[PDB]
């Protein structure tokens, strides 16, 4: 009905630029079909394709391919495309127009062989173009037509062909090539070892990909993984900073590669000369233009360094040192990775350092990110408690507006580690030998942070309420009873 | 050909001016004196450039990199007393601060040593008035041939390299740059030009800067510490450059910390530094030109104009003071000041002149001069030159085909050589002041080209039959104006001329007693037979056509036991015709 | 070459070029005249705007009085304002290479394109257009954002309803595609992928083209592009103004010598004077502000304000109004000021030499230092505490459709005294104005405009001598205002060719000749050889090395051309040689017999026959000596 009003108006309209064009906008800005008719609608376009002007059989094909997505058509469209595929071999935009059809009908629904997937893949190989007219297209046509788990020659070839425009197309076909599995050759690491190299952008950018994807397979060249990520480290400082994002995230992503060789990305120091006074690709990458490449590169580090288990002492002074970076997401980041990394580390001597940015003027997440951080470090030197202890203090007597979070922190500083502080009870709660301290007051928001310390240390040492002053019994039944998830319950006589 | 002729800066460091001979133009790169020769020697020699006639006629353009006197101190002196009306480029921002530093030198001549011949502001402001300016990235037409290029650098506000481009030669200038990013400065950043030569510095080709980032670390460790112990706070650092960048440094880290004391920035030349640091954000880099949108960094809170009298006042304090280099020293004023006291700290981030009072300080020796310096000296390095892995990776992102060192030392510069030949397999060079290099190029000639013919050869090459030759050939039509690459057929109708052909018949003679009626038969089948994927076919007048070879039984001869087989062939297909005949001068099969 | 026009607006284009092996597409323009059909977006809901009687549709089947509204007899829609957009799907985006931006008006639309089509090409434009973009599209999220008006009026969008609906409603176009307006996760997106690009930097795609942009003059940053390969040149031209201005002067060197010449955003009135309509601005101002009232002004918070504050801060100690503040009301005056102060290396020679001379190029930081003006974010908040009368009021949105704008002039319009002047010319005031009609404020229209008229149209196409110019038909075919007028439509030899919405079109040209480059050892190889006065030809030999589009020859068939005299061969054969060789002549030719070997040869006007016996080595004896004769092709 509709259909057929529509193609006897166009029929009688018979205006060249006008009356095709006019009919065009108004059959696609209106509506689908919506219904089976849509094979007719096809075949009257079909009729009409029969003219000059290609622009007009363009707009015809397109109006084709927004239809084939009603799910409707199925091998009715799929042959009359081929027929026509076959024969309108005119200029680059018609064959452009055909290829796109063709592609939308193939993953529209069959998703099948049998000339669903097979016979177009063919058609469309066997249409290679001269000159840019689909080359990209079929490209990416043969590359979501999937033949088997068994084709990668033909892309081969193309790899080293004229435009890096088609060399991009080839490679985004690879990727969804590799997406479905397809099991791709070793020789393709060779050969991507020249598109490293490519000297013009948008080419490397998905080269980089395509490296890390093979090499992430199956480590054997002569050393492969090592080697892709050698590669990865030269490319790191490419010209452009589209293409480092990759780089780090990539990078980043991989997980296995050979320890002694990933030392060598940090080798370059004052840092080594502060750890005696006190006894390159990331070294240049964590420096970079803009912040989204130092963020790339704190998670690739992250990531890695979670990976191996070694390697991590390493980093830490790298991390530490890059907090006065002036972007808060760089900072936030840095505060973020170095929670995730902490585990069997430690800072004999990075502890000042690290605690000094404490002081923020509110940086709220700063501060915040810093406590938990805090409780989720490991220090092993009883001054390094005492320490961490005095400026935690001198936090909460400057901000009195997240002690909420001080104590918390304190109390995971105290039960990750008891024993360390059992030496400081008598210095930090003053216990004048034969003097009856006064009372300090109950309530004060530097007393409770230092009893909440000492009650979540005592769960575990069980020698020290003889080191606990008069007050501190019924200090502690007061604290039990208000703050329940601070301090846990003991085996004190007075709250048996 | 290329020429280079380094008037200064060779193997040596000041009065930069390099002279580029290429294609038969001379460009003049930088024109700075320096300081050290009270003589005219500072002067770079114009003997050489045009001995005693003028400029103009022998030069073509003048180029600066950047406002640093060693580069853009000869501006005056070369282009009023000597003479010359030429185009001056320099990007905007070298264009607004050269001047005040030329004239801040002009009075420091006056002042010191009175040279009876030097440049007037009058004269600097006829010579600025002869300037033009060039933006990032914008291709100038100095002529109808030449254009100038230039591109972000980083050394200080507004450095540039330059990219000296004609027709296929390009040589590319650096001048000073930097490739480690600052706190307000982005790194130079360059294409993959691929020029034939590169000119760069070489000022720190031995030294492998390290970790800026850790090194600023320790400079504002230091600092904390020094204000936590009430002591006061000197920092001698010459008015441009490094000052800009501490008082980033700390403007930042001390709203993060909140302090209160205050801070003072030496006076005299913060009214100028400060207001265009201000009015040129678009070269600052990525972290203040963002920024920029809700605050302006350059408008600074807590950093205020000094004061003289503030010397004595009690209490920490941190105070900036001019010049670096303590020659004169305002910053000296309150180092002598102070000097008793062992709580005050001094920072020295730069290298001192040998030979001075900066070299008397750099030694610790007490007695330097007789006065007993006690308060403690740190001699740090925040210089923004190009480190050695600086240069080797500028040097690979550009991928040159020749280098040329000047702008350092003698022995750096063979080291850097060594080295840089021993890894790129590049050439290089070390000219002393005055030494002329040549290099030679590459200029290959341009041409036109029909469509068509492209085309179609690009189509046979797709064809799988790739690495057999198929010889481009055709002809090159010359108007000495307009080269232009042609088809045969094209060119022949273009010319009129006409299209000759040459045909050779060959007359085969067949002696075998098969009939003659049937050797046209048997010639076609034996062609068919041997002649794989040949076009053989029989006619219907009894001829028989291999390819374009017509092959014809002639009419019966005089002896019976001959036969005469016309294979009649062109030019073209003369390889397959005689081919044909010499097949055919075996015998057909009988 | 194939030129599609996506936009019939004649100031907003949107033209999709190709050219070579690349696909190019300039402008994304915006016609946010269709605006002008919505009623108003209240800052805070009046009665009069709420209370609107309903238009009924006169059969009434459809309910319509919800949709419709109705004031001063006329009728408007009722929703969140709209938008029309370029038609899209002429040719799919996808394909697209490269986009141009124009100026900050022509990238209004940027995000609607750059996202959802799936496109994936880059982005040129200019830095200070493409922060300003940034900020007027900042300024029309949050005008359509800060009060929702969910309502999404669709029955009256139908084509059959919209026929009986009365004007101006009969002249909507394309009125289906209309789309809502896109939010900053869009515009993000959309910034994010663009790339930068200074005066006069020579891009090169793929070698393929090479792209330019020259100032243009018509604001701070607007660019006129030039692509061009080795032997053609199209000059796309969107919007010069060659008057004296504070942008960079234009350009017209380069742009003579161009094949195809795109020519759009002419004047939107052509009779305007703009110094003397400045004046009219200025006189009327001072009137209304001696008479007491309050003067409202319309404005872009960038372009025109800048000349317009300029002329109101030499003319205001004129009369000495030192007392009545200037106030600058919008989300984005403070960062729209402060981007204009940085900008120096844009602006004029005078005012790059004010910077050379330290000192902000501009005077409204002179102004705002004097505290005569002042910025505030919106009308909410510290702007209500320090408001004072009478004064001037500088509001955000000139489509008076919504902003700050429609709540003042809700405000001040039932008095008298008070006035809003209009300055920016790209809207119908008289649309812009019906809804709030009847209105005692007293209407002013002084419509500044900067762009070149027909004159100097005339002008510069005279000077440039272009081989074709294309142009909208709305410049060939005269203005409606004026039929009688001729200067008003424009003239060229040969004639523009035009055109309209959604058109195709084929330039006139054809591709000949392209460049590629000899490589010195094949160049030195040649040798040259002359067969006519300042001809040298020689026959060539090598193979073809292609990179990025770029050719190069490099050393690893001819035919013959010319007769062959037959004096001359039977000369050189004796003296060579051979020996009883006997000539006769014919009507045309000669007949030439060799004895050894019983060699015949018959020499035409282009015609050379040789038969001889069953023999090789003087068979090829004879071919090289019968080669050499003649020149190679
Ligand atoms: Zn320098
Ligand atoms: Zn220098």
């Amino acid at each position: 009905p509709s259909k057929s009003a529509a193609l006897h108006i166009d029929l009688c309209k018979a205006t060249s630029p006008a009356d095709a064009l006019q009919y065009l906008l108004q059959f696609a800005r209106k509506p689908v079909e919506a219904e089976s008719v849509e094979g007719v609608v096809r075949i009257l376009l079909e009729h009409y394709y029969k003219e000059n002007d290609p622009s007009v059989r363009l707009k015809i094909a397109s109006l084709l391919g927004l239809l084939s997505k009603t799910a409707g058509f199925s091998p009715d469209c799929i042959m009359d495309d081929a027929i026509n595929i076959l024969q309108n071999e005119k200029s680059h935009q018609v064959l452009a127009q055909l290829l796109d059809t063709l592609l939308a009908i193939g993953t529209k629904l069959p998703e099948n062989q049998a000339i669903q997937m097979r016979l177009v893949d063919v058609a469309c190989k066997h249409l290679t173009d001269t000159s840019h007219g689909v080359r990209n297209k079929c490209l990416q046509l043969l590359g979501n037509l999937g033949s088997l788990e068994k084709v990668q020659k033909i892309i081969g070839d193309y790899f080293s062909d004229q435009d890096p425009r088609v060399r991009t197309a080839a490679i985004k076909a690879m990727l969804q090539l590799h997406e479905r599995g397809l099991k791709l050759h070793q020789t393709i690491y060779n050969q991507a070892c020249k598109l490293l190299s490519d000297d013009y952008e948008q080419v490397r950018s998905a080269a980089v990909q395509l490296i890390w994807v093979v090499s992430q397979l199956y480590p054997e060249s002569i050393r492969l993984v090592d080697d892709a990520f050698g590669k990865i480290c030269h490319m790191v400082s490419d010209g452009s900073w589209v293409v480092r994002v990759q780089a780090a995230k990539l990078l980043g992503s991989m997980e296995q590669v050979s320890s002694h060789f990933l030392e060598q990305t940090l080798d370059k120091t004052a840092h080594e000369r502060a750890k005696e006074l006190y006894s390159g690709a990331f070294v240049h990458g964590l420096e970079d233009e803009m912040y989204e490449v130092r963020i790339a590169a704190v998670e690739a580090l992250c990531m890695l360094a979670q990976s191996s288990p070694s390697f991590a002492e390493k980093c830490l002074d790298f991390l530490v040192d890059m907090f006065n970076d002036e972007i808060e997401e760089v900072r936030l980041q840095s505060i973020h990775t170095m929670r995730k990394i902490s585990n069997n580390i430690t800072l004999r001597e990075d502890q000042l350092d690290t605690v000094l940015a404490v002081l923020e003027d509110s940086s709220r997440d700063i501060r915040e990110a810093l406590h938990e951080l805090l409780c989720c470090t490991n220090v092993s030197t009883k001054e390094g408690i005492h320490l961490a202890l005095v400026e935690l203090l001198k936090n909460l007597t400057k901000y009195p507006t997240d002690r909420d979070s001080i104590w918390k922190c304190l109390k995971f500083l105290g039960s990750r580690h008891p024993t360390l502080v059992l030496p400081l009870v008598p210095e930090l709660l003053s216990t004048h030998p034969f003097f009856d301290t006064a009372e300090p007051d109950m309530d004060d928001p530097a007393y409770i942070a230092v009893l909440v310390l000492i009650f979540n240390a005592a769960k575990t040492c069980p020698t020290m309420p003889a080191l606990f002053s008069d007050h501190t019994f019924r200090h502690y039944a007061y604290l039990r009873d208000s703050l329940s998830h601070l301090v846990p319950a003991l085996r004190l006589p007075g709250r048996k | 050909e290329i020429r280079v002729t380094p008037l200064g800066a060779g193997q040596d460091v000041g009065r930069s001016c390099i002279l580029v001979s290429i294609a038969g133009k001379n460009v003049m790169l930088d024109c700075g004196m320096h300081m050290g020769f009270n003589d005219d020697r500072r002067f770079p020699d114009f003997s050489y450039i045009t001995q005693n006639g003028r400029l103009t006629d022998f030069l073509d353009c003048v180029i600066i990199s950047h406002f640093h006197l060693d580069h853009c101190g000869a501006l005056p002196y070369f282009s009023e007393m000597v003479g010359y009306d030429g185009p001056i480029y320099m990007t905007h921002p070298t264009q607004a601060i050269c001047p005040i530093l030329l004239e801040d030198y002009r009075k420091i001549a006056v002042d010191k040593k009175g040279e009876a011949n030097f440049f007037t502001s009058q004269m600097i402001k006829d010579c600025m008035k002869k300037v033009v300016a060039v933006h990032l990235h914008q291709t100038v037409q100095v002529d109808d041939e030449l254009e100038i290029k230039a591109y972000y650098a980083g050394h200080v506000l507004g450095a540039a390299m330059f990219q000296i481009k004609v027709g296929s030669e390009s040589v590319v200038y650096t001048g000073d740059y930097n490739m480690t990013p600052d706190r307000h400065l982005g790194a130079a950043w360059i294409d993959k030009c691929r020029p034939n030569l590169l000119i760069t510095e070489s000022t720190y080709a031995t030294t492998i800067r390290d970790s800026k980032r850790c090194r600023e670390r320790d400079f504002l460790k230091k600092v904390h510490e020094t204000v936590e112990r009430g002591g006061k706070v000197l920092i001698p650092v010459f008015a441009l450059g490094r000052a800009q960048e501490l008082c980033i440094l700390l403007e930042t880290f001390w709203e993060r910390m909140n302090l209160k004391v205050p801070i003072y920035f030496s006076t005299g030349l913060t009214e100028k530094a400060n207001h265009y640091y201000k009015l040129f954000i678009p070269w600052t880099n990525q972290k203040i030109r963002k920024t920029f949108v809700q605050r302006n960094m350059f408008e600074f809170k807590h950093i205020k104009a000094f004061d003289r009298a503030f010397a004595d006042n009690p209490g920490p304090m941190v105070v900036f003071a001019t010049p670096g280099m303590l020659h004169a020293g305002q910053s000296l004023q309150i180092f002598r000041k102070w000097a008793g006291n062992e709580k005050n700290m001094v920072i020295m981030p730069g290298y001192c002149v040998q030979g001075t009072v900066g070299h008397k300080i750099l030694s610790g020796q007490r007695k330097l001069e007789v006065l007993e310096v006690k308060m403690q000296v740190e001699y740090m390095s925040f210089s923004a030159h190009a480190d050695a892995k600086g240069i080797m990776q500028l040097v690979g992102q550009a991928e040159p085909e020749s280098v040329l060192l000047v702008h350092g030392e003698a022995k750096k510069m063979e080291f850097l050589k060594q080295k840089i030949e021993q890894e790129l397999r590049v050439n290089c060079y070390m000219p002393a002041n005055g030494e002329t290099v040549t290099l030679p190029t590459s200029p290959s000639i341009p041409v036109g080209i029909s469509l068509g013919l492209l085309k179609r050869e690009m189509a046979q090459g797709l064809l799988p039959e790739a690495k057999k030759p198929r010889l481009l050939h055709g002809t090159l039509i010359m108007k000495d104006s307009n080269f232009r690459l042609v088809s045969s057929e094209q060119a022949l109708k273009e010319l009129g001329l006409a299209e000759h052909q040459l045909r050779f018949t060959c007359r085969v003679h067949l002696h075998d007693t098969r009939k003659e009626q049937e050797t046209a038969l048997r010639v076609y089948s034996h062609l068919k037979s041997v002649l794989k994927d040949h076009c053989v076919q029989h006619l219907p007048d009894g001829s028989v056509t291999v390819e374009s070879v017509l092959l014809q039984a002639a009419a019966p001869s005089e002896d019976p036991g001959t036969k005469v087989l016309l294979v009649s062939w062109t030019y073209q297909d003369e390889e397959l015709g005689s081919f044909l005949t010499s097949l055919l001068k075996k015998g057909l099969p009988q | 070459m194939k030129l599609y026009c996506l936009s019939g607006h004649p100031t907003l284009p949107c033209n999709v070029l190709k050219f070579k092996s690349t696909t190019i597409m300039l402008d994304c323009g915006l016609d946010m005249t269709s605006t002008l059909n919505f009623l108003p977006l209240p800052l805070v809901q009046s009665p009069r705007l709420s209370n609107l009687p309903g238009w009924s549709l006169k059969d009434g089947n459809a309910f319509l009085d919800k949709e419709l509204k109705e004031c001063s007899g006329h009728v408007f829609v009722d929703s969140v304002p709209e938008f029309c957009l370029p038609e899209t799907e002429l040719i799919d985006l996808s394909t697209v290479d490269v986009i141009l931006i124009s100026n900050y008006h022509c990238m209004m639309a940027l995000p609607y394109i750059t996202e959802h089509t799936g496109f994936t090409g880059t982005v040129y434009a200019t830095e200070p257009t493409v922060q300003i973009g940034r900020l007027l599209m900042e300024e029309l999220v949050n005008f359509i954002e800060r009060v929702p008006k969910a309502q999404s009026a669709s029955l009256w969008k139908n084509k059959d309803i919209q026929r009986l609906l009365p004007s101006p409603l009969k002249d909507a176009v394309e009125v289906s595609t209309w789309r809502r307006c896109y939010t900053m996760q869009e515009v993000n997106s959309a910034l994010s992928k663009i790339q930068l690009v200074g005066y006069s930097q020579k891009i090169e795609l793929f070698g393929a083209v090479q792209v330019t942009p020259l100032s243009s003059g018509y604001a701070l940053g607007s660019s006129n592009w030039i692509i061009q390969s080795h032997y053609e040149k199209v000059s796309y031209v969107s919007g010069s103004s060659l008057l004296t201005t504070h942008p960079q002067p234009m350009d017209q060197a380069s742009l003579k010598n161009s094949d195809v010449l795109v020519l759009t955003g002419l004047t939107q009135i052509p009779t305007a004077n703009p110094d003397g309509m400045v004046g009219e601005f200025c006189s009327n101002l001072a009137l209304t502000v001696r008479n007491g009232g309050n003067v409202l002004v319309p404005c872009y918070p960038s372009g025109v304000i800048y000349d317009l504050l300029e002329c109101l801060y030499q003319y205001i100690d004129s009369a000495g109004l030192s007392s009545v503040p200037l106030y600058f009301i919008s989300p984005v005056a403070n960062s729209s000021l402060e981007f204009s102060q940085i900008f120096a290396e844009w602006l004029c020679h005078n005012k790059q030499s004010k910077v050379y001379l330290p000192e902000p190029p501009f005077p409204h930081a002179e102004l705002i230092q004097t505290n005569k003006l002042k910025h505030y974010p919106s009308i909410h908040g510290d702007f209500s505490n320090d408001f004072r009368q009478p004064c001037v009021v500088f509001t955000g949105h000139p489509s008076l459709r919504f902003g700050d704008v429609v709540h003042f002039m809700e405000l001040w319009g039932k008095s008298s005294l008070n006035t809003v002047i209009f300055t920016e010319p790209d809207f119908s005031y008289l649309e812009a104005l019906a809804p709030y009609q009847p209105l005692a404020m007293k209407c002013i229209y002084c419509p500044i405009d900067t762009r070149l008229n027909f004159i100097q149209v005339s002008k510069l196409l005279k000077e440039v001598q272009p081989l074709h110019v294309v142009c909208p038909e709305q410049y060939t075919q005269p203005p409606p205002a004026q039929s009688h007028r001729m200067d008003l439509m424009i003239d060229c030899q040969p004639p523009a060719m035009s055109y309209r919405r959604a058109e195709v079109l084929a330039l006139p040209f054809k591709r000949r000749y392209e460049k590629i480059e000899i490589m010195p050892e094949l160049a030195d190889s040649l040798v040259p050889m002359e067969i006519k006065p300042g001809i040298s030809l020689a026959t060539v030999s090598a193979v073809l090395h292609t990179k990025d589009n770029k050719h190069l020859l490099q050393p690893p068939k001819p035919l013959l051309s010319g007769s062959i005299p037959v004096e001359q061969f039977v000369q050189t054969l004796e003296k060579h040689g051979f020996s009883d060789i006997k000539v006769e002549d014919t009507a045309k030719g000669h007949i030439v017999l060799l004895q050894e070997a019983e060699t015949l040869i018959q020499i035409e006007e282009d015609s050379t026959h040789i038969i001889c016996d069953n023999d090789e080595m003087l068979r090829v004896r004879l071919r090289d000596l019968v080669l050499k004769f003649l020149q190679k092709f």
